[PDB]
């Protein structure tokens, strides 16, 4: 068996809450964990230094549009993607196939891999799993993805689709000849259907990789199946590695799949900071001169220097400005939710933690999401 | 007040100090802001550059349109925009985006910030200078007479006016107890007219002048300003606006001008620049020989940009118009731009300012 890159530091008793470590070449990272996207910060401004001092120690890189600009072959020459961009913590990148990648650039999936399309009738690129492979090992990356048939979908193409990603898993491992030097995740398939699910569960957990992903989720799917597929998944993963729920990230998912089992999570303007009673929509007449801060005890840059009233100015009359503000304190908002999940855990309070957060953000029991209450409650965490 | 360490070929070397405990070194410059930020500079950002100037400049263009706000606010704009204890100049323009010209009357002047024009009386620019509580704030003034020695003389006039009735409004006001009103020469290029500008606006109990008008700049608008300055009395600090290219920063230092807006870095950033001349000219970072440079934008550079990134990095984010791209050259064009001022106030020190010029011209 190789080297397990995570260790369990709490577990709660009644639920399935975790709080780990994770080794990894460029730090070790806790757990359960937020994972902003890097150049969705760098595009609104954000600096390495400003990142780092949020805490994040670890971010997303989305591989079709570094795989863009600047490319691979730019990425290589500037020692990988931590040098190029100046990040010293750890990184983790996807294969390149699916994530923001738009169908109109996509044809239809064969054995040999994703196809591209270029603009008005030009010729076709292959994204092969060896290549996607050889694409991340160039960036460098601390956590890999493998290459994944993703589809949204019902009828055969789901079986296909799920088959087709455990061949292409066993591709992505031959392929990685560095495991040493970077994690390959597989990513659990199979959509809504448990059958599927629980067959790929069963099949990619049989391979050797240090973590795996659960891919499929946060579709147009109900809540109800939503997280009774991540429970699925959690309790056929193995307990003594990661499990990395990809696009989920509102606060209320981010706690309850923290109760049934999840350790890692991702997830991608309009005046809206979030706070612990949801988020407040700055552009609202009622904050033009309301000279408190977004959050008092938010420990963020924009919550130590800047009233509502000066950020509702700029939303108007200084747009870009504003946008960075909100972006810092929105991904501070992040960082110190799952902060204050891990604390609880340690601390051996986690239910208390979670009853304090949905009173926070709902109020009574009966109004709290029906999903949430349930999904706690096949934990042992009562309202 | 203001004490001079040296006057070396018409060059002023000192300080004014009591702003009352701060400090600002003359020859200098005011930090550039747009609508109450170093624009794409953060707080946290700003502190890490070095040689930050001792005063931040604000712009009323920018600044009028939240009037209701910051009078609700109290407490004066330097509190409200999070930068409670900088020092603050209040300048009637933006040197970037000044706005349509002739709206001026003997009555009021017009300035324009996102949205509509806001037309200011005396009255309604000293309403408005009672929200802000500036430090220091430029007069109501006629700036647009060389945008003819009728319009000229006029320009005189209308800013003498406008100087007494905000001086006795001002001595009426709690709050701007604690401000400094800068008188503001006009005249245009009518030579009579600026030295009874310069004559009768000394005559004022002003905190210090503003040379308006003279943006580009012409040898005949320096012989002007020379004229100017020989008129104005030597323990006030003298301010010009919409000069700030370092060549012509030095000829006016060399005719008696002690503060200079820092726009001109701020050009530079916008088009996707980074100062590179030496001080002991810019390169434009979307060039396609920077995709694979990894270089630093100028070695030996301190700023955090150049320490920490390289000229391929910036130019991959101009690329895909990314904001971090707009914050790493603006914090390098500063620090340039405030090393270079730094280097001015040293070769004075040194009697060697003719030799700085020399270098500095032979780069543009
Ligand atoms: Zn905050
Ligand atoms: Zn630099």
């Amino acid at each position: 068996s190789a080297p397990r890159i995570m260790r369990l530091v709490a577990e709660c008793s009644r639920s399935g809450a975790r709080a780990g470590e994770l080794r990894l070449p460029h730090g070790t990272v806790a757990t359960p964990v937020f994972m902003p996207v890097g150049t969705q910060a760098t595009m609104k401004g954000i600096t390495t230094e400003q990142l780092d001092s949020l805490g994040c120690r670890i971010c997303l890189g989305n591989t079709y549009h570094l795989g863009l600009r600047p490319g691979p072959e730019l990425i290589r020459k500037a020692q990988g993607l931590h040098g190029f961009m100046n990040w010293p913590h750890n990184l983790l990148t996807d294969s390149g196939g699916f994530q923001m990648v738009s169908l109109f650039s996509l044809s239809e999936v064969t054995e040999e891999g994703v196809h591209f399309r270029s603009p008005y009738d030009g010729e076709e690129t292959l994204l092969s799993p060896e290549r996607s492979v050889e694409i991340q090992n160039a960036l460098g990356s601390d956590i890999i993805m493998q290459l994944d048939h993703v589809v949204s979908v019902t009828g055969p193409l789901v079986e296909e689709a799920m088959h087709r990603s455990v061949r292409w898993l066993d591709r992505c491992i031959a392929a990685h000849k560095h495991p040493d030097k970077q994690n390959l995740f597989a990513i659990i398939q199979g959509g809504l259907n448990a059958d599927l699910r629980t067959t790929c569960l069963k099949e990619m957990t049989k391979r050797d990789v240090p973590g795996f992903a659960i891919g499929g989720l946060s579709g147009g799917e109900s809540k109800a199946q939503f997280w009774k597929m991540v429970a699925l998944s959690t309790s056929m993963l193995p307990k003594d590695k990661p499990r990395y729920l990809m696009g989920v990230g509102y606060a209320t998912d981010l706690v309850v799949c923290v109760a049934l089992g999840c350790d890692m999570f991702d997830c991608v303007r309009f005046g809206s900071a979030l706070v612990p009673t949801g988020n407040l929509q700055l552009k609202k007449k009622q904050y033009a001169k309301d000279f408190s801060p977004i959050n008092p005890e938010c420990p963020c840059p924009t919550c130590q220097t800047h009233s509502r009233a000066f950020l509702h100015a700029l939303l108007h009359s200084d747009n870009t400005t504003a946008l960075h503000h909100l972006t810092v304190h929105n991904i501070a908002y992040q960082l110190q939710l799952l902060s204050a999940v891990r604390s609880s855990i340690l601390e051996q309070r986690f239910p208390d933690f979670v009853r304090n957060f949905m009173r926070t953000m709902y109020g009574d029991h009966s109004l709290c999401p029906a999903w949430a209450v349930e999904a706690l409650a096949s934990v042992g965490i009562m309202l | 007040k203001l004490s001079l360490i040296k006057v070396v070929n018409g060059c002023r070397l000192g300080k004014i100090q009591n702003l009352g405990d701060c400090t600002v070194d003359i020859p200098g410059c005011l930090l550039y802001t747009r609508t109450g930020s170093a624009p794409h500079l953060t707080h946290q950002t700003l502190r890490n550059i070095h040689g930050v100037p001792g005063i931040a400049q604000l712009t009323l263009s920018s600044l009028a349109e939240h009037h209701e706000v910051l009078a609700e606010y109290k407490k004066g704009v330097g509190s409200f925009i999070g930068m409670p204890e900088s020092l603050f100049y209040c300048s009637l323009h933006d040197p970037v985006t000044p706005g349509p010209a002739g709206y001026v009357t003997s009555k009021s002047v017009s300035v324009w910030g996102f949205g509509g024009r806001v037309e200011m009386t005396v009255s309604k620019f000293m309403a408005i200078q009672e929200a802000l509580q500036p430090d220091w704030f430029q007069c109501l003034s006629d700036g647009e007479a060389s945008c003819s020695i009728k319009r000229a003389r006029k320009s005189v006039d209308r800013s003498l006016l406008f100087l007494d009735s905000c001086l006795r409004l001002q001595e009426e006001s709690e709050v701007l107890q604690k401000s400094v009103i800068i008188g503001v020469i006009e005249g245009g290029d009518v030579m009579e007219e600026r030295l009874r500008s310069a004559r009768e606006t000394a005559k004022r109990p002003v905190g210090g002048f503003l040379l308006d008008g003279f943006q580009g700049v012409t040898e005949t608008r320096l012989h002007l300003l020379s004229s100017v300055t020989a008129e104005l009395p030597e323990d006030k600090p003298r301010l010009i606006c919409g000069v700030s290219r370092p060549d012509e920063v030095l000829e006016c230092i060399e005719r008696g001008v002690d503060l200079f807006e820092s726009f001109f870095p701020y050009q530079v950033t916008e088009r996707g620049c980074a100062l590179t001349f030496t001080f002991d000219f810019e390169i434009n970072l979307k060039e396609k020989k920077y995709q694979e440079d990894f270089d630093p934008l100028v070695r030996g550079c301190s700023c955090y940009c150049c320490k920490n990134h390289t000229r391929a990095y910036i130019h991959h984010l101009l690329m895909t118009n990314e904001l971090l791209a707009g914050v790493l050259l603006m914090m390098h064009n500063f620090e340039h731009y405030f090393g270079f001022f730094c280097s001015i106030r040293e070769a004075l020190k040194n009697d060697t300012l003719a030799q700085l010029k020399e270098l500095i011209c032979r780069q543009m």
